[PDB]
């Protein structure tokens, strides 16, 4: 019998191109389909209809693109996602979001006097970072919260390029002002940024403090170095005297350690100052040291020129103390393994300030012969055969670097659950993939592992893979096996539409051991680099063997796509001495983007409709296979 | 000589801390897909490094963020004007003019001027330039100390040029200050008002007068903002709560039995599904519940049919006889299933025909043969003494439920509705039972007419206001009071529906059970409908128009319970009271603070520390000993704290005392500053560890003169603690001036500064009497007098010349008779300069911008351009010596007077 | 960058005089230093006289201090080298050259040079 199934993505959005994979599974002939998207809990209203049909020489494989209209308190809003192949109807309540995408705030700098004019942009795009024409609501409120300027404008023909100022009174408050914008079809969604008004003049160097590594190990006996850096804003070294002070910050409590104050002169633009282990411990009211650890340490420099004519404070926070230079972490390996079947490790090792760590070697314990390496991107992949049972399967994996001791290395233990299977059947599939740094024009060797009983493999002639990138379905193939290849390889081409990250979800359907329809399925979530789309690249038209003059005319070259349009500033690095908050960076786009993936887990789920789910994607079949509801617009919390 | 500055220097005056904000199309034709569009910047005048940061939008590609991109501009020699953000009015302060050599070994000798300016008072004048030559080490600076003095409030320029000697190399900048007034900011409230318009005021509107600021604080003759604040108070109309869907799971229920037992499982579920989506509790219900009451639902539709008589009638059995009640509850039921799942309508306008032709009389009533064996779900119609009023009201709320349904099909509908109307209306007034006048209270409402006193007896009949109520059993009460909130809903009232629902929720009557099946569908029928017409909120909705006379507009808000607009705040500088008009439906906030400057303490100086600098005379040229005493004023200790010395211009220290106290214990002068040569070195830091609480710490060193100057400018000590440089203090040294202070008049927080000369110093012997003429015969020139001092009122400030007006040779803005007196003010360095004697006689003329009092009291200023001449007397004519002058000054009246001045 | 173009130079008698006139590229303004060079044959190239950028402080050497009188104008881009009471002693290459006001009497602040033009100034 055959098995139609329809996949969309967990959550739809307003004025957004969905898309709607139609499958018929097993099945010989036309098969028209008519898609339609009504309301919710009603069925009056018809917000899309579009019609298709599956051609077997597609091999029943097409897609239907729609689109909610946003014609729309403090609750989940759904609607009813229908499509009737031939005469089954195979339907799914579909979660929606009141979302029109995302709004980035730029200000041309981060910190005000009274009295000058805040100059900001608002770039609206949608989930594929793409300029659209929306109604955008913008205001700009006090450190009290009170909006002292609201505006409502129209982004359409502006390339997404909302361009507004506001005048400063001299008469304000101090502190942190925010400006805050919405999209008006999504009122619920708020982006903001923040920028500092003060009194204050532009100074003439900066102060960088520096330590000798990024963290505290705890049993260092050279306590914690710190190297005071300053130099003039246009490159030239400064002679001063730094006045330098230590602290403890648990959480959000600052404790300063007056005896950690010392006073070093800054030579040549450099000076060095240490706070002795004993003055922490002293300060801290003389604890066990292992009660420091997981707090962090900060530290102030005050540098003073020698002519007294002007002075800067500079702070590095955020220094935490450390049993282990590293810190593993589990978050990009799966937290379900199949039993039988390879379960791949993707140990994940950082530095204590969050950078990802290089070749630095990690095992598994208890094995002692699968060692693997950190590629650039901090992560490892660690394959281990598991038993074919229902146990839990509980990993601890420890760093082997050779120039530390055992006991300043880093250690993290996660467990993995066996895959929960339709009756009790064993019929697994996995998807396995090497994790590296993947960028665009490389091709992605997919491997398709099938473990699954000798008496019904004759029967898998295809897999069907979905490509998930942003939000939507970007490509959705068919991988063809044949009787006897347990492994086939999918190259897969990786181009710029992948970018920043992409899920590969592929199921196999048969009809197997009772005579039931059996749907197996599994997931993986790939990183791709991080770049731009096109590309932006501002440097010097000149040859500038000079160093320019003030007033001096300069020709600025300017690279990037064409009929692209190019917005500028140029700021005082002074401006960043000040504050150095609130600025546009392309890993901060690239973090809006993440957390509004609707995919909630690395791997497959406890059954085949977990691995959906999981992902993003919702199942829906006339044999009653389906997907559990969704409801809630955020990701479960762990 | 030789004025180095000659070098026509075009200060540099572009600290923009943001430009370049413009907005470009890379239009030009792509190589490899990358457009390259170059551009021609002009970079501003600031000596930094310029991060430039690019965002591109496009249409195929999306947003991309450039890497930034940064520029450097620098000079060697070149000018950093230190200059705060702002200065207090008429406070003394010293800047820093950095000046930086970035020579590789070419030591410079530069000449650097302070450029004058009226708005401050320093030692450049109008006729006086400070001037002064400095040398710079290679790839070293020196910081040039100026003492200025702010006289004028607003945003003030400071100008400094300097040119090196021997080389073709100037430079110079002009930054700008604000001049705050010696007040602090400081900000009041003036009003807080509550905006209700249906609860204040009248007629529907509230007119609200704001009075204007009442500042009595406030220093003289300085702005103030006022900030209107309308801001909308949101609140959470009243609506009361939906029944919790926990308490409704019980209620799905499979349908199964004969035509009256199916209909009794078919009902909890399908007034479940229909509370349920109306209140659109599915999420906290389960929402995969949803589709298998469903099927529940159609399951009795299913099994309903199989006892629907052939005749369009509904009975218990295919073989019992047909209802007249339980026809009507299949419509009842059938009719509010419709909105969720349909089949067949045909069926709900059969049994709707039926009921009409069978069980209508044309007297309107509907009678019951009763062949209901259920007696459970008949409900509050069972045990009813006006069980035939009742009835009739019943079986008409159930023709309304199809009548949109059924209004092509039965034609004659309308009839028996209007029929079974009729019948209401006379025996309304007749009932004695909550149960009929609430059954037919919702019969007579719906598409209805409920006459005035029927209206009366249907609201008079709530005891307490809020239920229905009667001898019988309670499912038969909340029944009625289930049909009395259907009908305040169909009447659109909204004053009596609180409290009825409000008795409805502490019920806790959750349906389900025995003989529920009226009370089960009637209250989530009714609770439905107050969800699905319901005034969460309570409407904010108000149009506030303020009226100011400061502007010829009126600004308006309409604070809807839409989230635009909030708060909306309206700055009015002018300080003026105006109207607030405020109408509609809500509650709002407006509130009015006015900023000012509050006249106080200018005592905002030296509140952390005391400071005692004497310079004192004590023994290559000149040698004092400059003493400091510093001491904290804190409960404790100070931490590390700096002395930021600076020497009189002229003066340098003594390179072995500071070595000797930089062996100090708490005392830590730095080894760069002990290196220095001992000529360009006029600012020094001495470190310290610790300054007492207790007691004064003093430290002493000498200070030698190495360069002879006419004009010595104070020198300053400034004291702080190393985390805060807003909490310090400042004094100024210097031999022959009151506490550092450089020479200003004051009076009512108004100060001109008197640096100048004392007056125009043009000899006596080189001027003419076509000189004098042309000199006091300039417009400029406002007073002409003949005086002769009477008084010399000396004083430490100023010395006070009064002045008896002895003849007006040329009147100016002040009206003075002969005989009357005028007081002449100059500073006591000028003492010695006019060498003015009592009752002797002088020629004086002068600017009408050197008056100084209120016209009853005006006093005159002798500044640099007010002329002062010695008046001889007539016997004193007599000398040869005299006798030029006083052939001129006796011409010099004689044409002012009797001629004037032509042009 | 910027370059320079020499005229005015050719033959002269002994007592004469003549003004040689130096075109510059771009705009002169905002260069702080023009001064004018001379090499005689066999010798080494002298320091002649130096301009301010406003034209306001100039700079001679000692053998032609009260004879030559440098000027320019920043709205021509142009230079110039009035030259009077000429010696035998004077016959040299003239060079005009752009500066950067650092020790105008010297050849060392001087990034762009010109072509040179010839001044002989014979004895007969």
């Amino acid at each position: 019998s055959p098995m139609y199934s329809i996949i969309t993505p967990n959550i739809l959005r307003l004025e957004s191109e969905e898309t709607m994979v139609l499958e018929a599974h097993d099945a010989q002939g036309d098969v028209p389909v008519t898609v339609t998207v009504h309301d919710f809990p009603g069925k009056k209203l018809v917000l899309s209809s579009e019609k298709t049909v599956l051609t077997p020489a597609t091999n029943h494989m097409g897609n239907v693109t729609f689109t909610i209209p946003a014609n729309r308190k403090g609750r989940n809003k759904f609607v009813t996602v229908q499509a009737t192949f031939g005469t089954q109807v195979v339907e799914k309540v579909v979660l929606v979001s009141l979302q029109s995408g995302y709004l980035f705030i730029q200000t041309d700098k981060t910190i005000y006097t009274p009295g000058s004019t805040v100059l900001y942009r608002i770039f609206t795009v949608n989930h594929k970072l793409l300029p659209v024409g929306r109604t955008v609501m913008v205001n700009i409120e006090n450190p009290e919260g009170i909006p002292v300027k609201q505006d409502s404008l129209s982004s359409q023909n502006q390339l997404g390029v909302l361009p507004l100022s506001w005048d400063i009174p001299e008469l304000v408050n101090m502190g942190q002002w925010k400006i805050r914008a919405y999209y008006e079809n999504s009122p619920q969604q708020v982006f903001s940024t923040e920028f500092e008004v003060k009194e204050y003049v532009l100074p003439s160097f900066e102060v960088i403090v520096e330590p000798t590594e990024k963290f505290y190990y705890i049993y260092n006996e050279k306590g914690l170095e710190v190297t005071i850096t300053a130099r003039f804003l246009y490159g030239k070294k400064v002679e001063g005297t730094a006045f330098v002070i230590f602290g403890i910050q648990d959480g959000e409590q600052r404790i300063s350690l007056p005896e950690s104050l010392k006073r070093i002169p800054i030579e040549d633009g450099s000076g060095e100052v240490v706070l002795s282990r004993k003055v922490l411990l002293d300060g801290v009211q003389n604890p066990r040291a292992e009660d420091l650890v997981g707090k962090s340490l900060y530290v102030s420099a005050t540098v003073i020129l020698h002519s007294g004519s002007d002075m800067v404070q500079a702070e590095r926070s955020g220094i935490p103390i450390v049993t282990s230079p590293y810190q593993i972490h589990f978050t990009k390996t799966p937290k379900y393994f199949k039993p039988g079947m390879p379960f791949d490790l993707m140990v994940f090792v950082t530095n204590p300030d969050g950078s990802p760590a290089y070749r630095v070697p990690v095992a598994v314990q208890g094995e002692e012969t699968v060692q693997s390496l950190t590629q650039g991107d901090g992560v490892a992949k660690l394959s281990i055969n598991t038993h074919p049972s229902q146990k839990p399967l509980s990993i601890t994996v420890r760093t082997k670097k050779q120039e530390i001791s055992e006991a300043e290395q880093a250690t993290r233990t996660m467990q993995a659950l066996p895959y929960s299977t339709v009756g009790n059947s064993n019929n697994y599939l996995h998807l396995s993939v090497l994790r590296t740094e993947l960028r665009p024009g490389e091709t992605l060797n997919v491997n398709f592992l099938l473990r699954m009983d000798r008496a019904h493999e004759a029967k898998i002639r295809y897999y069907t893979y979905l490509i998930m990138n942003k939000g939507r379905l970007l490509k959705a193939g068919r991988q063809v096996r044949e009787p006897g290849q347990d492994l086939v390889v999918l190259p897969l081409s990786i181009t710029t539409d992948f970018i920043p990250s992409f899920r590969l979800v592929a199921y196999y359907t048969l009809i197997g051991a009772s005579g039931q329809r059996e749907v197996v399925a599994d997931s993986v979530w790939v990183d791709v680099k991080d770049s731009c789309v096109g590309s932006l690249v501002v440097k010097s038209g000149q040859s500038e063997d000079r160093q320019p003059v003030p007033g001096q005319q300069m020709t600025l070259k300017i690279e990037g796509d064409h009929g692209a349009r190019v917005v500028l500033v140029a700021v005082d690095k002074g401006v960043f001495v000040l504050n150095k908050k609130n600025k546009l960076t392309q890993s901060k786009i690239w973090d809006v983007v993440e957390k509004a993936d609707i995919g909630c887990t690395p791997g497959s789920g406890k059954d085949y409709a977990g691995v959906f789910s999981d992902a993003g994607l919702t199942f829906t079949s006339s044999s009653g296979q389906q997907t559990a509801q969704r409801a809630e617009l955020q990701c479960p919390q762990p | 000589e030789d004025i180095i500055a000659e070098e026509n220097i075009v200060s540099r005056s572009e600290f923009p801390e943001s430009w370049l904000w413009n907005v470009e199309d890379l239009k030009e034709p792509p190589k490899n897909g990358i457009s390259t569009k170059l551009m021609n910047i002009f970079l501003k005048d600031s000596i930094t490094t310029w991060e430039i940061l690019a965002v591109s939008m496009s249409d195929k590609k999306g947003i991309c963020v450039a890497d930034p991109f940064e520029v450097t501009v620098m000079q060697d020699f070149f000018i950093d004007l230190r200059l705060p953000y702002s200065v207090v009015r008429n406070e003394q302060v010293e800047i820093r003019a950095v000046l930086y050599n970035y020579r590789q070994n070419q030591e410079l000798k530069v000449r650097v001027e302070l450029l004058h300016n009226p708005a401050f008072c320093s030692l450049a004048t109008t006729k006086r330039r400070h001037q002064q030559t400095v040398t710079i080490p290679p790839k070293s600076s020196l910081s040039v100390p100026y003492v200025i003095v702010p006289l004028k409030t607003g945003l003030q320029e400071v100008e400094v040029k300097a040119a090196v000697y021997h080389h073709f190399i100037s430079d110079g900048v002009r930054k700008s200050l604000k001049v705050v007034p010696e007040g602090i900011r400081m900000n009041k409230t003036v009003a807080v008002r509550t905006l209700d318009p249906e609860r204040l005021g009248r007629e529907g509107v509230q007119k609200e007068d704001i009075p204007p600021a009442d500042l009595s604080d406030q220093v003289p003759d300085t702005e103030s903002e006022t900030r209107i604040l309308l801001q909308g108070t949101p609140v959470a109309q009243m609506t009361e709560d939906a029944v919790d869907a926990e308490r409704l799971k019980h209620l799905i229920v499979t349908p199964s039995g004969c035509g009256e037992e199916n209909m009794i499982g078919m009902t909890p579920t399908v007034i479940a599904v229909h509370y349920l989506d109306e209140t659109e509790q599915w999420e906290k219900f389960g929402l995969e519940k949803r589709q298998g009451a469903l099927e529940l639902i159609k399951k009795g539709y299913t099994q309903q049919l199989a006892f629907r008589q052939p005749s369009s009638a509904f009975a218990a059995f295919v073989k019992r006889a047909p209802s007249t009640w339980l026809t009507a509850y299949v419509v009842k039921v059938f009719s509010l299933a419709v909105n969720l799942i349909a089949i067949d309508s045909q069926v709900l306008c059969g049994a709707v025909k039926w009921l009409i032709l069978e069980k209508q009389k044309p007297d309107g009533v509907f009678q019951e043969d009763a062949p209901v064996i259920h007696q459970e779900m008949i409900g509050g119609l069972r045990n009813n003494n006006e069980k035939d009023m009742a009835l009739t009201a019943f079986v008409l709320i159930s023709l309304q439920e199809a009548k949109d349904i059924c209004e092509e099909q039965v034609n004659s509908l309308p009839g028996s509705i209007t029929k079974a109307g009729d019948f209401l209306e006379a025996n309304y007034m007749n009932l004695q039972r909550s149960y009929t006048v609430a059954i037919a209270g919702y019969a007579l409402a719906q598409m209805g007419r409920l006459k005035g006193p029927l209206l009366n007896k249907f609201l008079t009949t709530a005891k307490d206001k809020n239920r229905w109520e009667d001898p019988g059993k309670q499912l038969y009460n909340v029944e009625a009071t289930s049909y009395a909130l259907l009908a305040l809903l169909q009447l659109k009232d909204f004053d009596f529906v609180p409290p009825v629902v409000r008795w409805l929720n502490e019920q806790r009557y959750y349906g389900g059970g025995y003989g529920s099946t009226q009370a089960t569908f009637m209250v989530f029928q009714a609770l439905a409908q107050y969800q699905k017409d319901a005034p969460d909120h309570q409407e904010l909705n108000l149009d506030v128009s303020l009226q100011l006379p400061s502007r010829s507009s009126k600004i308006t808000h309409r604070i809807h319970w839409e989230s635009a607009s909030l708060l909306r705040s309206e700055e009015t500088k002018e300080n003026e009271g105006f109207t607030v008009t405020a109408e509609g439906k809500g509650q709002g906030t407006l509130s009015v603070v006015t900023m000012y400057h509050a006249k106080a303490k200018d005592q905002l100086t030296c509140n952390k520390f005391d400071l005692k600098v004497t310079i004192k005379p004590a023994p290559n040229k000149n040698t004092m000993i400059l003493e400091i005493c510093t001491r904290y004023r804190g409960d404790q200790d100070a931490t590390m704290s700096i002395l930021d010395i600076s020497m009189m211009t002229g003066f340098a220290p003594d390179t072995d005392d500071l070595k000797q106290l930089a062996n100090g214990v708490d005392r830590y002068i730095s080894k760069y500053e002990l290196d220095k040569a001992f000529s360009d070195r006029n600012t020094l830091i001495i470190y310290l560890d610790k300054v007492s609480h207790s007691e004064d710490d003093c430290l002493a060193f000498k200070v030698h003169q190495y360069f002879n100057v006419e004009l010595i400018q104070p020198g300053a000590v400034k004291v702080y603690a190393y985390y805060n440089l807003e909490e310090s203090c400042t004094r100024f040294y210097h031999p022959e001036k009151e506490d550092g202070k450089l020479n200003k008049l004051c009076r009512d927080e108004l100060c001109r500064c008197a640096e100048e000369n004392c007056f125009i110093q043009k000899s006596d012997d080189k001027v003419t009497l076509e000189e004098r003429l042309d000199k006091a015969c300039e417009p400029g020139v406002d007073y002409v007098y003949k005086t002769r001092l009477v008084k010399v009122q000396l004083s430490n400030d100023f010395d006070e010349y009064i002045m008896a007006i002895e003849q007006t040779i040329k009147s100016g803005s002040d009206e003075v008779q002969v005989g009357q007196q005028r007081t002449f003010i100059s500073p006591i360095k000028c003492r010695e300069a006019l060498k003015l004697e009592e009752k002797k006689h002088y020629l004086m003329w002068g600017l009408s911008s050197d008056f100084w009092g209120e016209k009853p009291n005006l006093s005159y200023i002798i500044g640099k351009d007010t002329w002062v001449e010695h008046w001889p007397e007539e016997d004193e004519c007599q000398d040869e010596e005299n006798q030029k002058q006083c052939q001129d000054l006796g011409a010099f009246t004689e044409s002012m007077v009797v001629f004037g001045c032509p042009n | 960058q910027v370059q320079l173009v020499e005229t005015g130079g050719g033959l002269v008698q002994a007592g004469g005089s003549l003004r040689l006139s130096c075109a510059a590229s771009g705009s002169i303004f905002s260069l702080n230093a023009m001064g004018w060079f001379r090499q005689a044959p066999g010798k080494e190239r002298e320091f002649v006289a130096t301009i301010n950028r406003s034209g306001g402080r100039t700079y001679y050497a000692d053998s032609v201090k009260g004879r030559f009188t440098i000027s320019r104008d920043n709205g021509k881009n142009m230079v110039y080298l009035q030259m009077h009471s000429l010696k035998p002693e004077d016959t040299a290459i003239y060079y005009c050259a752009a500066g950067t006001g650092w020790s105008p009497q010297t050849d060392n602040e001087y990034n762009y040079w010109g072509q040179g033009t010839q001044v002989t100034v014979s004895s007969h």
